[PDB]
């Protein structure tokens, strides 16, 4: 399998919904 | 239908305004608006277009002058020119045609306007040297394509496809109106008159340009003795004396003969 | 009985030497199309941009590769339709697309100003020229000659090769020439750097010179 | 798997991604970042990102 | 049976007629499409042209190269520009937008 690379982020229930787009 | 791939015509008078005011403002994105009309679902033509003085504001919906566009339409329409504003154009120097974010907001602006506006957009200063870098757009999966017309068509450059369809709204093929009567109009900008035809350019020059290439050939007399010595079929490398002698001979004999040609015909006419 | 069979004698050679004479014109004309294919293409092929140049330093997911480009830093970039990743070891430096970043190619073998410094043409410098110093020349082999030749006298000795060689002394004795007649027999790649043309200008110029 | 996540979030991080280093957590969802320019930005923070720098 | 074959020979007189007729045309078209395709790729290394210095040859027609603006680029060879004179040290001329090398 692949390897990360250290890259982070969260679980899905606690990110998105329309406000981080809208705020982007 | 919904509009498809479809097509835009532009008159060659329009187009020369395009650049005109492209290239008259070169630091800032100049503005202006056509006159044409929605013929049909198909195809739009335009003909005629006015540029129209700076704002501050640069590139938007309030770089419009309400007051200066409507006498101006009223003084056009008066001398004969009764079109609507079917779209509007801006310049875009040193980037392609593709819409900002307020390129795309004043656009969605002209299609609340009326139904299908379109902009257009110039850029001045890499449109030269006979290249041309002109694009039309429209806002909103663009509705059935029934001919393979855009297909034809390079497909949204990767400079417009990174603000491309994403941003949902896509190119409209850019067409010509041009006519006998104003393609032979421009052609005579250019066409020989019959004194420059009959120009001898000057003996003691054509001397200097005869010596600018035998000197040339002596080398490459020098040079095909390269290629020639080396017949042991080697890997591909035209370079050096095989192509460059003969277009350097082209011009020469085409200078010769000319200019013999042209004194001779000299010699019988004038007695 | 003579126009049936005089016509396919005396007009078939007409036929055929004409079938060869458009033979040859239909290579010719061959010739110049794809040539004139080939400068279209051309003109075409020089619309886009150079797409500058970056260097690969992980592969962090496919489609999502780490890359470091030469003025700016570091970004992530994914690739053409070629897509060959794995393909791609770190520091291997790489050919991108020019806008959404993006990679087009893998380049050829890496390096390109630090190939500048490795020697051309070998100078024509020889031991045979050099009086005296054979001392230092064996002291110098031991460093040079015996290691890339005898690996396995050290590993029968079991210690770790030397690593490094400073010539010091007066001004004027002969270091440059012993150099320069090294580059001539070593025959392994000769690389030379001026101690002043490091560290230079703009920052990095250190960074990159070195590493 | 998380492939609605993959048609949000991945076009949420629109490629290519900047490198750069923060300096300033001023806001939960605005931070003070520097780039390689050396410029200084103030912007946003989108909620999938770690709190932590 | 041998009439055939003369009205093959009548077919084909005509038919290799017609084909050099037109493919002395297609000569002829071809040399103005041609000499309008040279003009155009001598009107690409007309003048307003960036300086930078050829790197390496990554292609017989690509290279790297650097540009005095600072950034380094992957860049088309112009065809013509004959090989032997480029080394690591030539100095070279770019289109400014495309960059090409030129
Ligand atoms: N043993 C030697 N045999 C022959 N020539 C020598 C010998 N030692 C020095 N030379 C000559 O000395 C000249 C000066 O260069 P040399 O290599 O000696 O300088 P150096 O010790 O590197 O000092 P610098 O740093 O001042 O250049 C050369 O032309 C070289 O031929
Ligand atoms: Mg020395
Ligand atoms: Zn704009």
């Amino acid at each position: 399998g692949i390897k990360e690379s250290d890259t982070g982020l969260a679980p899905p229930a606690l990110w998105d919904l329309a406000a981080d787009k809208q705020t982007l | 239908a919904v509009d498809t791939a479809e097509q835009v015509y532009i008159s060659s008078l329009a187009l020369l305004k395009m650049l005109k005011h492209g290239r008259a403002g070169v630091p800032m994105e100049v503005m202006g608006l056509m006159l044409g009309e929605f013929v049909d679902d198909y195809t739009v033509r335009v003909i005629d277009v006015f540029a129209m003085p700076q704002s501050g504001t640069g590139v938007s919906v309030e770089a419009v002058d309400p007051v200066f566009q409507a006498k101006m339409l009223d003084m056009l329409k008066q001398t004969g020119r009764p079109e609507m504003v079917v779209g509007w154009y801006h310049s875009h120097p040193g980037f392609g045609c593709w819409l900002s974010g307020v390129d795309i907001n004043t656009q969605q602006s002209f299609e609340a306007l009326s139904e299908r506006a379109v902009a257009v957009v110039v850029d001045p200063i890499q449109s030269v040297k006979g290249k041309v870098v002109i694009d039309a757009f429209r806002l909103i999966h663009e509705p059935r394509q029934t001919t393979s017309n855009l297909g034809h068509l390079n497909k949204p450059s990767i400079q417009a496809l990174i603000h491309g369809l994403n941003r949902h709204y896509y190119s409209i093929t850019i067409n010509y109106r041009k006519n006998e009567l104003e393609q032979k109009m421009l052609l005579n900008l250019h066409k020989k008159s019959w004194m420059e035809g009959l120009t001898l350019q000057d003996y003691s020059e054509h001397c200097k340009h005869n010596e600018s290439v035998v000197k040339e050939m002596l080398e490459l007399a020098k040079n095909y003795n390269k290629a020639v010595e080396e017949e042991d079929k080697m890997t591909p490398e035209k370079q050096d004396p095989k192509r460059h002698l003969e277009e350097h001979v082209d011009v020469l004999m085409t200078s010769n003969i000319v200019q013999c040609l042209a004194a001779m015909l000299d010699t019988v006419v004038f007695k | 009985r003579q126009y049936y069979l005089s016509k396919i004698e005396e007009l078939q050679l007409i036929v055929n030497d004409k079938s060869q004479n458009l033979r040859r014109l239909q290579a010719q004309r061959n010739e110049l199309n794809a040539k004139v294919r080939l400068l279209r293409e051309e003109l075409q092929l020089l619309q886009e941009q150079g797409s500058y140049v970056g260097e690969v330093v992980r592969a962090m997911d496919k489609k999502k590769v780490l890359v470091k480009v030469h003025p700016e830093g570091k970004f992530v970039v994914d690739v053409d339709k070629n897509i060959d990743i794995n393909d791609v070891t770190p520091n291997c430096r790489v050919a991108l697309r020019n806008d959404s970043y993006t990679l087009h190619k893998i380049l050829p073998n890496k390096v390109p100003l630090v190939s500048l410094m490795m020697v051309e043409k070998v100078p024509d410098s020889t031991y045979e020229m050099i009086g005296g110093l054979d001392k230092q020349i064996k002291e110098i082999k031991e460093v040079i000659e015996l290691p890339v030749k005898h690996p396995e006298l050290f590993e029968a000795l079991g210690i770790a090769q030397p690593k490094g060689v400073l010539l010091y002394g007066p001004p004027g004795t002969g270091k440059t020439l012993l150099a320069r007649a090294v580059a001539h027999h070593t025959d392994c790649t000769f690389i030379r750097v001026s101690g002043s043309e490091l560290v230079q200008k703009f920052i990095g110029e250190g960074a990159r010179m070195v590493r | 798997k998380q492939e609605e996540e993959r048609s949000k979030v991945d076009d949420l991080r629109g490629t290519p991604m900047s490198v750069g280093t923060l300096e300033e957590i001023i806001d939960d969802n605005h931070a003070i970042v520097s780039t390689s320019v050396g410029s200084e930005h103030y912007v946003s923070i989108l909620s999938f990102v770690d709190k932590d720098l | 049976d041998l009439y055939s074959r003369y009205k093959k020979l009548q077919q084909e007189l005509e038919f290799l007629e017609v084909q050099e007729e037109y493919i002395k045309d297609e000569q002829k078209n071809l040399k103005k499409e041609f000499l309008h395709a040279q003009e155009e790729v001598k009107r690409i290394q007309s003048i307003p042209l960036v300086i930078g210095q050829f790197l390496e040859a990554v292609d017989q027609n690509t290279a790297i190269v650097g540009s005095t603006t600072g950034s380094n680029y992957y860049v088309r060879i112009l065809s013509t520009i004959d090989r032997e004179l480029l080394k690591p040290n030539a100095s070279v001329a770019l289109h400014k937008h495309s960059n090409a090398l030129v």
